[PDB]
């Protein structure tokens, strides 16, 4: 009945975040319950993944272990070839405001590059985030769905894409695409993250920092959904999603009296299955969202 | 290509 100031918020919030820091395996047996709650929502068949478990569909997850729930998987309407169906490992996570703010989805592979950029179009996606590298651990990890300077024009089905400009930075690239179907002429631009930060180290997270700030100079409401993706679309995907939100709390003053980063992922599994992977990118948001708000002091 | 993105990677 009785509110308190949001500054007020981020002190309590600042004040804990101290002792927290401290307060053993803290950050351990906090993420311990979250694969807690996904173990008993797999146990209970409680969000079912059935579209994507069809024959048909194994082709196109890259990994058997991240599946999309049904409920809040994105569905691809626009029919361009006679084989096209509506399935794309891809959910929808919502926003601060409301549903579809995000579309937390794994790095296409040979096989989806066509559906994945039917997705793009079909929900006019304006922003694309791709958080990791098309090679890491050795191998493979996202299949090629831009397209880059002076390369001509890729094509996926009848989708063009080509590279106007490539404005590159710090620690990450931007890729204004033009892409042409049916006439139409769209411009998307692809925020390319090759750089993670430091777990610990407080200096790295910055960076990160950096991108939601430039993608949010991008597009500063949620019109449209952004397109965020890393090699399974869950660890760093989440980390991003995540940030995002507190920080679109945060720029509008409404963090609520009992804000909290494990809440904000709970609730953020619920939508897509493994968001914010491991330990790490717990503490990762976790830290990250304590300098957001030191910064507002 | 699926290879369980939890195990290890």
């Amino acid at each position: 009945m009785a509110s308190m100031d949001q500054r007020e918020i981020l002190q309590k919030f600042l004040d804990e975040a101290q002792s927290k820091k401290i307060t053993k395996e803290e950050f351990a047996n906090e993420f311990l319950k979250l694969k807690r709650q996904s173990t008993k929502y797999k146990a209970d068949k409680t969000y079912p993944t059935t579209v994507a478990e069809k024959p048909k569909n194994i082709k196109k997850n890259r990994y058997k272990d991240i599946l999309p729930y049904d409920y809040s998987r994105v569905e691809l309407s626009l029919i361009t070839s006679d084989e096209d169906s509506s399935y794309i490992n891809a959910n929808f996570i919502k926003g601060v405001y409301g549903p579809k703010a995000y579309i937390a989805t794994q790095g296409p592979l040979s096989t989806t590059l066509l559906d994945f950029w039917r997705m793009i179009w079909e929900y006019s996606v304006l922003i694309i985030v791709m958080a990791c590298m098309e090679y890491e651990m050795g191998k493979k990890k996202c299949e090629r769905y831009w397209a880059e300077p002076g390369e001509m024009q890729l094509e996926f089905g009848p989708f063009s894409v080509s590279c106007e400009a490539e404005k590159r930075k710090s620690d990450y690239i931007i890729r204004t695409l033009k892409v042409k179907f049916n006439s139409e002429t769209r411009t998307i631009y692809q925020f390319h993250y090759k750089n993670w930060p430091d777990h610990d180290v407080p200096s790295s997270i910055d960076p990160i920092l950096e991108l939601i700030w430039d993608v949010r100079c991008y597009q500063e409401d949620d019109s449209v959904p952004i397109c965020i993706h890393s090699s399974a679309g869950c660890g760093r995907t989440g980390v991003i999603c995540a940030i995002d939100y507190t920080w679109m709390l945060l720029k509008d003053g409404i963090i609520p009296e009992n804000f909290s980063v494990f809440s904000l992922i709970r609730e953020m599994r619920t939508q897509r299955p493994s968001l914010v992977q491991t330990q790490e990118q717990y503490e990762l948001v976790y830290n990250a969202v304590l300098e957001l708000f030191k910064r507002q002091m | 290509y699926g290879e369980e993105y939890d195990d290890l990677y």
